[PDB]
């Protein structure tokens, strides 16, 4: 019983144009929204593998 | 490019109630993310064993008062609500207490049971002052999460007492530098939990990890 | 004109809730606007919210 927690059901995947998406999840328990949101925000913004231009010379 | 997975390097019991665990290795940024996520998840989503119902023999309704005990009934329920117990297995369980004679009525003299264990016997429940005065009571206990007052969950000797199901009361996370390890920037995350003794550090941290892992796995696949 | 009257004393246990009116002692009134979880509150350096 204690282990049970309301799992979300992935609902919104609204993909405005080709790159701007507005996902929504619900219903989460009291406060899980903030903790998941902040965790995802920090991990996405801080640590995401990728490649970008570093040095340029003329 | 690799992400060093963390591990629970140590669990030192500085004191009976509060303790500290250490997570290592962690990489830059991950430190504060995990620390805050674990503090937030631990401070709410945990199982407890707080009392829920009390039935005193010679007490009709809560606002009355018994004899031979200086504490009013409301103070008795307050202390019982403050009582901490470690219960395994059985979902809910009944305890008995029929101490008689002058003196403290600390939790130690609560009737013995099986997997139920009173973590802090010293915690006073009430007092006795009259020699031929006995306080006989049945204390129900279930397990739950967060906070569930009397009214929301709602004989006449069934005194409802607000739940306080929570084992932890203060979670603080710090991030610091680790050994050289042939690689700098590895963060040691020290998480101290001040718990009422009902839950050990390892069990609590692992349950928090499990709940967060489930919630996030609900994010892994999307439409 | 009354044969008998029976008076019953209800006793209730209110709880601080999101419409009360706490107030300091220097006239600084206020109505409780929300009962946050323990986490959302801001906590000082060594953990205590």
């Amino acid at each position: 019983s204690v282990t049970e927690f309301l799992k979300p059901r992935l609902v919104d995947i609204e993909q405005v144009s080709s790159t701007h998406a507005k996902v929504t999840l619900e219903p989460l328990e009291r406060g899980f929204g903030h903790t998941l949101g902040n965790a995802l925000r920090r991990i996405l913004l801080s640590s995401m593998p990728g490649c970008a231009v570093t040095e340029v010379e003329i | 490019t690799e992400f060093l997975k963390p591990r629970l390097v140590d669990i030192e019991q500085v004191s009976s109630t509060h303790a500290k665990v250490t997570l290592e290795p962690l990489e830059r940024g991950f430190g504060h993310t995990l620390g805050n996520a674990l503090r937030r998840i631990l401070l709410s989503s945990m199982p407890g064993c707080a009392v829920t119902e009390v039935e005193i023999d010679g007490v009709l309704h809560e606002y009355s008062t018994k004899e031979g005990v200086q504490e009013d009934i409301l103070e008795i329920l307050l202390n019982l609500k403050g009582l901490a117990v470690r219960v395994q297995g059985k979902d809910e369980v009944i305890l008995t207490l029929n101490k008689s004679g002058i003196g403290p009525v600390t939790a130690a003299d609560i009737t013995h049971d099986g997997d139920v264990e009173i973590v802090k016997p010293q915690h006073v429940i009430c007092h006795l002052t009259d020699e031929n005065a006995s306080i006989s009571m049945r204390i129900k206990v279930q397990r739950g999460r967060g906070y569930v007052p009397a009214s929301t969950r709602i004989p006449i000797g069934r005194l409802l007492v607000d739940a306080c199901y929570s084992p932890v009361e203060r979670i603080a996370y710090n991030v610091e530098a680790a050994r050289v390890e042939q690689r700098t920037d590895l963060d040691k995350l020290v998480i101290e939990m001040e718990t009422n003794g009902t839950i050990d550090p390892e069990e609590a941290i692992r349950r928090a990890a499990t709940i967060l892992a489930e919630q996030l796995e609900a994010f892994v696949d999307l439409a | 004109g009354v044969l008998k009257i029976v008076k019953v004393y209800l006793a209730v246990k209110r709880r601080i809730q999101p419409g009360d009116k706490m107030a300091g002692r220097h006239g600084n009134k206020g109505v409780i606007s929300k009962i946050n979880p323990i986490e959302d509150m801001p906590y000082d350096e060594n953990g205590t919210p």
